[PDB]
Protein backbone atom coordinates (compact mmCIF):
# COMPACT_ATOMS: atom_id res chain seq x y z
CA UNK A 1 0.00 0.00 0.00
CA UNK A 2 2.61 2.48 -1.16
CA UNK A 3 0.19 5.41 -1.16
CA UNK A 4 -0.06 5.04 2.60
CA UNK A 5 3.44 6.54 2.71
CA UNK A 6 2.16 9.91 1.35
CA UNK A 7 0.08 12.62 3.07
CA UNK A 8 -3.09 12.01 1.07
CA UNK A 9 -5.16 15.20 1.07
CA UNK A 10 -2.32 17.56 1.93
CA UNK A 11 -2.44 19.33 -1.44
CA UNK A 12 -6.12 20.18 -1.01
CA UNK A 13 -5.43 21.31 2.57
CA UNK A 14 -2.68 23.66 1.41
CA UNK A 15 -4.58 25.07 -1.54
CA UNK A 16 -8.05 25.28 0.11
CA UNK A 17 -7.32 26.03 3.77
CA UNK A 18 -3.96 27.75 3.50
CA UNK A 19 -2.74 25.34 6.19
CA UNK A 20 1.03 25.90 6.52
CA UNK A 21 1.51 24.10 9.86
CA UNK A 22 1.33 20.61 8.37
CA UNK A 23 4.60 18.84 7.51
CA UNK A 24 3.27 16.71 4.65
CA UNK A 25 5.06 13.82 2.99
CA UNK A 26 4.92 14.19 -0.79
CA UNK A 27 6.46 12.49 -3.81
CA UNK A 28 8.39 14.39 -6.47
CA UNK A 29 6.99 13.49 -9.88
CA UNK A 30 9.10 15.86 -11.98
CA UNK A 31 11.56 18.74 -11.57
CA UNK A 32 12.69 21.18 -14.20
CA UNK A 33 14.46 24.53 -14.27
CA UNK A 34 12.37 27.65 -14.60
CA UNK A 35 13.46 30.10 -17.29
CA UNK A 36 15.77 32.59 -15.56
CA UNK A 37 18.09 35.38 -16.66
CA UNK A 38 21.25 36.59 -14.89
CA UNK A 39 20.37 35.11 -11.52
CA UNK A 40 20.66 31.83 -9.61
CA UNK A 41 18.72 29.08 -11.36
CA UNK A 42 15.24 28.28 -10.09
CA UNK A 43 13.46 24.92 -10.02
CA UNK A 44 9.78 24.03 -10.27
CA UNK A 45 8.28 20.72 -9.19
CA UNK A 46 5.29 18.57 -9.98
CA UNK A 47 4.49 16.97 -6.59
CA UNK A 48 2.01 14.28 -5.51
CA UNK A 49 0.25 13.59 -2.22
CA UNK A 50 -1.04 10.26 -3.55
CA UNK A 51 -4.46 11.67 -4.52
CA UNK A 52 -3.53 14.80 -6.46
CA UNK A 53 -0.59 16.25 -8.29
CA UNK A 54 0.16 19.96 -8.40
CA UNK A 55 2.65 21.66 -10.73
CA UNK A 56 2.91 24.99 -8.87
CA UNK A 57 5.71 24.12 -6.45
CA UNK A 58 8.87 26.19 -6.49
CA UNK A 59 12.09 25.43 -4.64
CA UNK A 60 13.66 28.14 -2.51
CA UNK A 61 17.07 28.82 -4.03
CA UNK A 62 18.77 27.82 -0.77
CA UNK A 63 17.66 24.27 -1.66
CA UNK A 64 19.13 24.31 -5.19
CA UNK A 65 22.07 22.05 -4.19
CA UNK A 66 19.58 19.25 -3.47
CA UNK A 67 18.56 19.24 -7.14
CA UNK A 68 21.99 19.91 -8.58
CA UNK A 69 23.64 17.13 -6.56
CA UNK A 70 20.81 14.73 -7.49
CA UNK A 71 19.48 13.98 -4.00
CA UNK A 72 16.09 15.54 -4.76
CA UNK A 73 14.90 13.99 -8.02
CA UNK A 74 11.88 12.47 -9.72
CA UNK A 75 10.26 9.65 -7.67
CA UNK A 76 11.84 10.58 -4.35
CA UNK A 77 9.65 10.93 -1.27
CA UNK A 78 10.22 13.98 0.90
CA UNK A 79 8.75 15.62 3.98
CA UNK A 80 8.09 19.35 3.73
CA UNK A 81 9.20 21.04 6.94
CA UNK A 82 8.63 24.68 5.96
CA UNK A 83 6.74 26.18 3.04
CA UNK A 84 4.95 29.38 2.15
CA UNK A 85 2.11 30.09 -0.25
CA UNK A 86 2.27 33.07 -2.62
CA UNK A 87 -0.79 34.19 -4.57
CA UNK A 88 -0.20 35.80 -7.96
CA UNK A 89 -2.10 38.79 -9.32
CA UNK A 90 -4.10 36.43 -11.54
CA UNK A 91 -5.26 34.39 -8.54
CA UNK A 92 -3.16 31.25 -8.96
CA UNK A 93 -1.15 30.04 -6.00
CA UNK A 94 2.50 29.02 -5.84
CA UNK A 95 3.85 26.83 -3.03
CA UNK A 96 7.45 27.71 -2.19
CA UNK A 97 9.35 24.90 -0.49
CA UNK A 98 11.77 26.33 2.09
CA UNK A 99 12.89 23.28 4.09
CA UNK A 100 12.44 19.64 3.25
CA UNK A 101 13.99 16.28 3.99
CA UNK A 102 14.34 13.47 1.47
CA UNK A 103 12.97 10.41 3.25
CA UNK A 104 13.57 7.88 0.47
CA UNK A 105 15.70 8.39 -2.61
CA UNK A 106 14.30 8.17 -6.12
CA UNK A 107 16.30 4.98 -6.62
CA UNK A 108 14.76 3.37 -3.53
CA UNK A 109 11.19 4.33 -4.52
CA UNK A 110 11.52 3.73 -8.26
CA UNK A 111 8.02 4.60 -9.53
CA UNK A 112 5.20 7.10 -9.24
CA UNK A 113 3.12 6.00 -6.25
CA UNK A 114 -0.54 5.39 -6.87
CA UNK A 115 -2.64 7.17 -9.49
CA UNK A 116 -2.80 10.84 -8.50
CA UNK A 117 -4.81 13.20 -10.70
CA UNK A 118 -4.15 16.93 -11.29
CA UNK A 119 -5.53 19.20 -8.61
CA UNK A 120 -8.36 21.44 -9.83
CA UNK A 121 -7.41 24.86 -8.51
CA UNK B 1 0.32 25.22 -15.73
CA UNK B 2 1.53 28.59 -14.42
CA UNK B 3 4.09 29.72 -17.03
CA UNK B 4 7.69 30.35 -15.99
CA UNK B 5 7.38 34.10 -16.54
CA UNK B 6 4.49 34.32 -14.05
CA UNK B 7 5.49 31.73 -11.43
CA UNK B 8 8.49 33.79 -10.25
CA UNK B 9 6.53 37.04 -9.82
Amino acid sequence: HMVGQLSRGAIAAIMQKGDTNIKPILQVINIRPITTGNSPPRYRLLMSDGLNTLSSFMLATQLNPLVEEEQLSSNCVCQIHRFIVNTLKDGRRVVILMELEVLKSAEAVGVKIGNPVPYNE
Amino acid sequence: EIPDELIIE
